[PDB]
């Protein structure tokens, strides 16, 4: 066979490049880990509120 | 560091707001960071288990032949035997919790399942920081090994080892693989002579190894750059194109419009590949200070096994992290310990090159990675 | 509130004489409050009118009483968004603090990937211009996914818009001059039930192309990454991206 590969090129509409990386990847997991530190509450229904910013 | 002993009024509400103080150490009673799960990947791909304490590699001299003679006999010829020892250092790392009496009454149980889990996560820093001060620390140490003193290396260093000669290539003393790049941003000429500098040894593609560079995004946003012919940073000309890897996108490639050959693949042992300059595949590496690049030969025949040795202990009851019951009890006064074995050498001396990018002078080790200081 | 993270261990070198220093860390929380408020309507009538109007009438008025709720909801949920105010609230007795989003205030936004914010970090932006430009839209943007909210966490960002800044925005292409001297990035790329356009390069436009509905709203296109949403609700100067 030839040993020429034809490359791609841009298309009517062409995606945003946006370069991927391994330390993206590792905020990016740890992100959805860090989205599990919440606590249900009573609320404001506590006759104390200094939790609340 | 906050440091000391655990103390009623570290504890400082059972709720507040109708949130429990159980709770909210629960939440942590058992995370991993992704951090942690990196640096043990890199371990992980970096190191082999030590079974032998120490190694040799021996070698003997050569000779020729001379013209006859009717009358005469030939002068004799004669040979002689030599070796070079490597081995792996041993070292051990201990970690204290203290508490009073009267935390221990007040405290949630959580709070302690959680201090628990952190040590684990500073166990897996620990090992991960030796591995890599043993590519990056520059120095030789000593060994004691049945209490015979041996010696433990870095990559060839400037020392008075001769590396072994491959393909009629002779090698002096001095030989050095923590190299200068002698310029504020990287060559192509820069990773042109790193790459060599590992393929003198063998390590070739020949032999069926693959070169690997981790580099910090600030050097790879520059070796991207990189075309045939065209010139680049310190007046280099590059020799090579950077191919990109076969997942990029398609609006990176350059103004051309057919590849001679194969686009370098997208992903390497879970790692994400950027492309390669040369044949070295360019990864993107999350720990890397920001200054420098390592080059690691791998597979074939020569790199069939990982660079750096974990020498854990001989006996089974104290390997693995472990737990010391401590040395005061019940009342008021209590503790506890975990304690860590093991050390780190390198057998291959020519199996990588660390490359810095400054202007000029002598290598520096990175500061995070100083043996001298630090575990984490 | 997100509960802030631990502190990290690291251990000691070992001695055979001694033992090692002790270690610890500390947690912290925090929570945010909702406003309430009663409203009311009334239908008085005489004995004279029950008797004699049609009962069309009557069903009319409670169909319009029903409409004067929609009406009310909706604009207690905009002026929540575009009332750039803090409120007090009282809630069971005590004072508690409700808020917009960040106005300038004491309010610092957590760490993301290692950029720290100040204290009077913004969301209610000015222009600085008669007419949007691609600049506008590209630091709007990008104040949000300052905060995390970035398409490869796998967001959406939407852009709700009047006609007069559609019209503007609409006609952003790649290296041309808009409105206030802007050069736009990226290009406008028309959603798929949009009117036909002819593509003005063989180098193809920089975006992909949206479908023709976001959430059962339809879509004007895209710039950036964001979709554009024609929303006749909006009042003219303003944008609201989410």
């Amino acid at each position: 066979a030839k040993g020429v590969k034809k490359l791609p090129k841009r298309k009517g509409t062409n995606p945003i490049p946006r370069d991927k990386w391994n330390s993206d990847d590792i905020a990016r997991r740890q992100l959805e880990q860090d989205q599990k530190l919440h606590l249900t509450t009573k609320g404001p229904h506590t006759g104390t509120n200094d939790s609340f910013k | 560091n906050q440091g000391g002993y655990n103390t009623a009024g570290d504890i400082k509400y059972k709720t507040a707001d109708g949130v429990s103080y159980d709770s909210l150490w629960n939440l942590f009673s058992n995370v991993t960071d992704e951090w942690n799960k990196h640096k043990s990947k890199m371990v992980q791909l970096m190191t082999f288990p030590v079974t032998n304490q120490t190694e040799k590699v021996p070698r003997i001299g050569q000779f020729g032949f001379e013209k006859a003679s009717e009358f005469g006999v030939p002068e004799s010829k004669r040979t002689e035997l030599s070796f070079y020892q490597l081995a792996y250092d041993f070292e051990d790392y201990d970690l204290a919790f203290r508490y009073t009496w009267k935390f221990l009454r007040d405290a949630p149980s959580s709070q302690i399942k959680a201090y628990h889990n952190q040590a684990l996560q500073a166990d897996a820093k620990l090992i991960h920081r030796k591995v890599m001060e043993a590519i990056f620390d520059n120095r030789e140490r000593e060994a004691d090994i049945e209490g015979l003193p041996y010696k433990v290396y870095p990559l060839y260093n400037g020392d008075n080892m001769i590396p072994p000669e491959y393909n009629g290539t002779t090698f002096s003393t001095g030989h050095n693989h923590y190299l200068v790049s002698g310029g504020t941003k990287i060559d192509s000429a820069d990773v042109e002579m790193a790459a060599d500098h590992i393929r003198e040894h063998g390590y070739t593609e020949e032999n069926g190894t693959q070169l690997i560079a981790f580099a910090h995004k600030a050097e790879i946003q520059e070796v991207r750059r990189f075309r045939f012919g065209q010139t680049n940073n310190n007046s280099a000309v590059a020799n090579y194109d950077f191919v990109q890897s076969q997942g990029e996108s398609p609006l990176y490639l350059p103004n051309a419009d057919g590849l001679l050959g194969k686009q370098p693949q997208s992903m390497w042992k879970g790692l994400r590949v950027k492309g390669s300059y040369d044949d070295v595949l360019w990864i993107e590496e999350p720990t890397m200070p920001a200054g420098y690049v390592l080059f690691l030969a791998t597979g074939g025949t020569l790199a069939q096994q990982n660079l750096v040795g974990l020498r854990e202990h001989e006996d089974a009851a104290w390997r693995g992290l472990r737990q010391i019951p401590g040395n005061q009890t019940r009342y008021p006064l209590i503790d506890s310990f975990y304690q860590r074995s093991f050390g780190t050498g390198i057998r291959q001396r020519g199996g990588a090159v660390v490359l810095q990018i400054k202007a000029s002078g002598t290598y520096d080790i990175p500061t995070k990675w100083t043996n001298g200081g630090g575990f984490e």
